[PDB]
């Protein structure tokens, strides 16, 4: 009606996956005490 | 004529214009009074047809004062031309009699000292063949300066392989070239004919495959001859 | 469609929008109630407009409705109607085409000849009959 | 009347009037676009045009928003970063594949002004299929995992977006996708002149380097214009314009193609017709293109398509079976709004047509190369989606073009006029009656050599140029003379003079001895440059060449495509059709392999340990450099063995009716060859190994630099 966001501007969601992030990666950062690590930034699904 | 210019009425004498059956077909040069050279290919489509020459002309429909259709008394190919091959492609037009010199016709001076152009040399080369690759005919003369390639470069296999005899010579063709329709035409290379054209067939403009012309100078015996 | 005046430029407008296909001038024949489609058998008097079903005078089309719609649509046989469709309301293989009458067709009553007499006919017929020769001989414009 | 500007002005941007006020086009600032159209036509109701969208939805107020590249709603077997459910200009988003797959297209794509996402689809695939992953152009969606073969694809737009190539594709026999790629399009992205210049010439240039099979005079062209009032002088002449360089542009060519001129509205107008003795001259036809003129259909301004196609059906018919119609490649180009109101629906004719030239109607043998159709958007308001419907779909090529500014399209044709380039010729076959071996693979090279009593070598090889025969390297030795060579092509009865034999600077066959490898056929090519010049016939042609201008045509590429795109596109991570030429009994036959390139490749190389000699090679990779590529066994299928004189033969791709030699037939792990039969009897490790062209480039584009192949530096 007069309020609310438009029928239209609501962007849905979608991506559903049972699994994902199936990757790899490297430890080669700078090692203290044994311990490398390495700070991973990924993007969650839609799925709650 | 491909990327030429219209020449200035009558301000090539020389220039003729061989007809078959009231209609342009190839290029032709007043080199005597009576006389008119071109090439010898341009009779491998006649046969059953009214040659003639039309002298003193530039544009080809509209009315000139000093144009005139003279009619062929004798055309005499040279003996060793073939339909298969360039070499020797002349041709001698004698005219039923001598052309009525004024200031749109005259006789034009041509090589006799058989030595190669000049690599370099600006040669000026006219006629009313096609000036796009369309095919439109052209109603008023065309003219273009072109380059001469010396036959080193000319006989690279980059360009025609060797396939340049002494008796030919090369010219630039850069986008700009005599085209269909030009054969039989007037190489020029200062005051004096030099070669005529004569390239069969090709793609007009092609810079890798450069105008062929036949050197007028490499067949002075055979020209003396005929008229005679 | 729908149903304030319906002029002759608003008819000429929306019969050469891009998805009107068809214009005819047709004659209800007979009218059936048969299990899952309903049908109106028209006639075709005149092709207004050719759409993408080659069809002379003479022969006969099919159409189908909903019942929820029968009630609006009232139409009774032998009179005439103008009617124009979508290419998307085509049912069938030919050529056994079927016009569908979905919330896209235009339906108009065409008062015949000893009608348009009436003083009230009169101001209907003039406009539909301007319609005719304006779509027939020019065409849609644009 | 002229309609009224009483609330016709749009939220953030203006306007300006057109057409003497009939029409108005919104202004918007940089970075905007006109919502929901561009334009808006004055009807005769004194209202301008109601403001539809392309879900055919009614919108109030006008206003100018952002731009945006449409948002991936559909991605497989990898993940896309960032997400947002909205992308402005400028945004860049990058594509990585999972684990055991390989990512072919743009891992980076950026976000450009024109609405569209910068370089080509991401598409990660595991090449485990008889044909790879068609992938999902971003902003579609595909419904279909299975590419086997006979297997099918569907593609959808989201909301708001037009669908432009083929919504279905079928994976073909041959390895290779029916249809073209498809292509969510929106409500302002057009497209560049020189873009369309580029595509669609690259896509009629190649449809024409076949046609010379060779007054006259073997290609038609269909000339249709429309003259509707819906399309306005301004769009309609800077049409004509367009067509007149494009004659001249074929014409540099020079190939003379009958032509049929056809304008028209709610009736069409026949100007030239290919059945008039006239219809092949270039200068003919352009003299008409001239005289007609956009007030000659005033009085009737109709938009009647389809008795437009109708036109150019009765000019490719007949009274009832012409001696030449099955070798007759047709060509509709059209330029038009896509906004017809009368006829009906103009596909039909289409498909009518089709039937008339028996395409499409046989199993075996489709004809498509033998139609193809161009539609260009030329009114200001133009359908996307009816002009996509009659434009053909085929792999790799463009068929459908909106013209942003036109005119310019005019300009850019006369400027990619080029007489210094030649037209290809290589890889062409086509099917002649006769037939006859040599017909069907005419850049066939037979090689001999004579040595004392020591017996004869027989290897084969290819025509490249007319000059040079690229061989193997191993069928001629340092001692080997030239007047003990000889070179048979064509099937010629004669042997031709060789002038010298080039062997590849890195070759050693001997090479290995110390660690105990007799054999060592690593970079094992050489070129065979003939005394006299090559006539190119119905029996002698040469064969397309990784990395050459010439071979990018073939496939149907941007010229703007680099070496790298070219061995990708050829030579993808999986398993490769391909295939080469045997002889059977003093008779060419072809064979058909798979080129082991997916992660069969490891299967395969290691095979090698079979090979005689090789039998205690410590490193197996020692022996199997990366110049070569491998072929034969039994998975996924079982493949011909290559023979003793098949040795040095071509390695050919058979892709969009071309033939590309990407590689030489070097040598085999098992000798099932022998003078009397086929060893019936062929063990599973029965491996063949080749020199990938791709890997001595530099060598090849330097030897052959005078040969007007064309190579590219990369
Ligand atoms: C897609 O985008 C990424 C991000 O640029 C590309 O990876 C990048 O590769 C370049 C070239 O090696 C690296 O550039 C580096 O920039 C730093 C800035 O200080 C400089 O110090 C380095 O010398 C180097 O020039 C960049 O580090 C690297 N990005 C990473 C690893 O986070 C990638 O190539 C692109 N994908 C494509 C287009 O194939
Ligand atoms: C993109 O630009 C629009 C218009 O300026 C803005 O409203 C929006 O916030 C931007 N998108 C992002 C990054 O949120
Ligand atoms: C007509 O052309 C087709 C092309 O596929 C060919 O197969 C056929 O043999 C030709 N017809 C005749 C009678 O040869
Ligand atoms: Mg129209």
């Amino acid at each position: 009606d007069e309020d609310i966001i438009a029928e239209e501007n609501i962007v849905s969601r979608s991506e559903f996956p049972e699994s994902w992030l199936w990757n790899v990666e490297d430890l080669k950062e700078p090692p203290k005490n044994g311990i490398s690590t390495k700070l991973m930034n990924i993007f969650l699904k839609d799925s709650i | 004529i491909l990327g030429g210019r219209e020449a200035e009425a009558h301000a090539r004498p020389y220039m003729a214009s061989v007809q078959l059956n009231g209609a342009h077909l190839c290029g032709g040069v007043l080199v005597a009074e009576q006389w008119v050279l071109s090439a010898a290919h341009c009779l491998e489509d006649a046969a059953d047809g009214k040659v003639q020459v039309l002298l003193g002309a530039h544009s080809l429909s509209q009315p000139e004062p000093s144009k005139r259709l003279y009619d062929v008394l004798r055309a005499v190919p040279h003996p060793d031309s073939q339909p298969d091959t360039i070499d020797h492609d002349l041709l001698l037009l004698q005219l039923s009699e001598k052309a009525t010199l004024g200031p749109a016709v005259r006789p034009l001076p041509w090589q006799r000292v058989d030595r190669d152009v000049a690599p370099g040399t600006l040669c000026d080369v006219a006629g009313w063949g096609i000036v796009n690759h369309a095919g439109r005919r052209p109603d008023s003369l065309q003219h273009v300066l072109l380059p001469v390639l010396d036959r080193a470069t000319c006989n690279r296999r980059t360009h025609h392989d060797g396939a340049i005899t002494e008796r030919l010579m090369c010219a630039e063709s850069n986008r700009r070239d005599s085209c269909k329709g030009d054969a039989g035409g007037p190489l020029v290379c200062g005051g004096v004919l030099e070669g005529v054209v004569t390239s069969g067939s090709r793609v007009c403009g092609n810079r890798k495959k450069p105008g062929i012309y036949t050197r007028v100078a490499s067949y002075a015996a055979w020209i003396d001859s005929v008229l005679a | 469609i729908q149903k304030d005046k319906v002029t002759l430029e608003e008819r000429l407008d929306k019969a050469c929008e891009p998805g009107v296909d068809y214009v005819y001038k047709t004659r209800l024949v007979k009218v059936q109630l048969s299990n899952d489609f309903d049908e109106y058998i028209m006639a075709i008097e005149q092709t207004i407009k050719s759409g993408s079903d080659e069809v002379q005078v003479g022969q006969q089309r099919t159409f189908i409705s909903p019942i929820k719609c029968r009630e609006a649509l009232k139409l009774e046989e032998k009179k005439h109607y103008l009617m124009w469709g979508l290419s998307s309301d085509f049912w069938g293989e030919k050529p056994n085409l079927s016009y569908i009458i979905g919330k896209d067709t235009w339906v108009e009553h065409w008062p015949e000849e000893d009608e348009c007499q009436d003083e009230e006919n009169q101001k209907q017929c003039q406009d539909l009959g301007a319609f005719t020769e304006s779509m027939v001989v020019f065409g849609c414009p644009n | 009347g002229s309609c009224s500007l009483e609330g016709v002005e749009i939220k953030g941007g203006s306007f300006r009037l057109l057409q003497e006020g009939q029409a108005l086009e919104y202004v918007c600032p940089s970075g905007f676009y006109p919502y929901p159209v561009q334009t808006r036509t004055c009807r005769s109701t004194g209202s301008w045009s109601t403001l539809k969208t392309q879900d055919q939805k009614t919108v109030r107020k006008a206003e100018c928003r952002a731009i945006h590249c449409p948002r991936p709603h559909d991605f497989e077997n990898g993940e896309y970063w960032p997400r947002s459910p909205y992308y402005n200009v400028s945004d860049e988003i990058s594509f990585h594949c999972y684990d055991g797959y390989t990512l072919r297209g743009s891992a980076n794509r950026t976000c450009q002004v024109n609405g569209r996402w910068s370089g080509q689809t991401a598409i990660c695939d595991n090449g485990a299929g008889y044909c790879s992953n068609p992938g999902i152009p971003i902003g579609t969606r595909k419904v279909g995992s299975q590419y086997r073969l006979e297997d099918s694809v569907t593609y959808h737009c989201s909301r708001g977006l037009t669908l432009r190539g083929s919504q279905r594709r079928t994976c073909q026999e041959g390895g290779s996708w029916s249809g073209t790629e498809p292509s969510c399009q929106d409500s302002f992205m057009y497209d560049t002149p020189q873009e369309v210049a580029e595509a669609f010439l690259s896509s009629l240039t190649e449809t024409i380097e076949g046609v010379d099979a060779e007054p006259s005079g073997s290609m038609n062209i269909y000339l249709v214009l429309d003259g509707s009032g819906s399309i306005g002088a301004s769009d309609f002449t800077g049409a004509k314009k367009c067509l007149v360089n494009l004659i001249e542009k074929v014409a540099s060519y020079g190939v003379k193609p009958r032509y049929g001129l056809v304008t028209y509205a709610t009736y069409p107008k026949i100007w030239v017709k290919v059945s008039e003795a006239d219809s092949s001259n270039a200068d003919w036809v352009t003299k008409q293109l001239n005289e007609i003129n956009y007030e000659d259909h005033k009085l009737k301004s109709g938009t009647n398509t389809k008795k437009a196609l109708q036109a150019v059906y009765s000019m490719m018919s007949w009274p009832d079976p012409p001696e030449g119609w099955n070798r007759t490649r047709h060509v509709i180009i059209l330029m038009t709004d896509g906004l017809h109101n009368m006829g009906g629906d103009p596909i039909t004719v289409i498909d009518e047509i089709r039937d008339l030239l028996y395409i499409g109607k046989d199993r075996k043998n489709p004809r498509e190369d033998y139609l193809d159709v161009y539609v260009f958007g030329v009114g200001p308001l133009v359908n996307q989606v009816n002009i996509n419907a009659l434009a053909s779909k085929k792999d790799n090529e463009q068929h459908v073009f909106k013209v942003k500014d036109m005119e310019n399209l005019e300009d850019v044709f006369y400027q990619m006029i080029d007489e210094s380039q030649s037209l290809s010729l290589c890889g062409m076959v086509w099917e002649h009656r006769k037939g006859t071996d040599y017909h069907k693979q005419p850049w066939q090279a037979k090689i001999s050599v004579i040595r004392p009593s020591k017996g004869h070598e027989s290897c084969m090889g290819a025509v490249v140029s007319e000059y040079f025969v690229l061989t193997a390297a191993h069928c001629f030795t340092v001692d080997d003379k030239e007047h003990s060579i000889k070179v048979s092509v064509g099937g010629e009865k004669r042997d031709l003079e060789i002038e010298v034999v080039l062997f590849h600077p890195n070759y050693n066959i001997n090479g290995k001895k110390e660690a105990g490898i007799p054999e060592f056929y690593d970079y094992d090519v050489a070129l065979i440059k003939l005394k006299n010049k090559l006539k190119y016939g119905q029996t002698i042609r040469p064969i397309c060449l990784p990395c050459t201008e010439g071979t990018t045509r073939a496939l149907r590429l941007p010229p703007t495509t680099t070496c790298q795109q070219q061995k990708e596109e050829l030579l993808p991570a999986q398993d490769i059709k391909a295939l080469f030429v045997s002889e059977e009994e003093k008779k060419l036959t072809r064979k058909e392999v798979y080129i082991k390139n997916g992660d069969k490749k490891g299967s395969c190389e290691r095979d090698a340990q079979y090979a005689p000699g090789y039998d205690k090679v410590k490193d197996i990779s020692e022996v199997v450099t990366p110049r070569f590529l491998c072929t034969g066994g039994v998975s996924p299928y079982a493949d011909p063995n290559t023979c003793r004189g098949d040795s040095g033969g071509p390695l050919i791709v058979h892709k969009r009716s071309r033939f590309i030699q990407v590689g030489v037939i070097s040598w085999g792990v098992v000798d099932v060859c022998k003078n009397q039969k086929r060893q019936k009897q062929v063990p599973a490790h029965a491996r063949d190994f080749h020199i990938n062209l791709f890997q001595v480039l530099p060598w090849l584009k330097e030897k052959l630099q005078d040969e007007d192949l064309g190579f590219l530096a990369a």
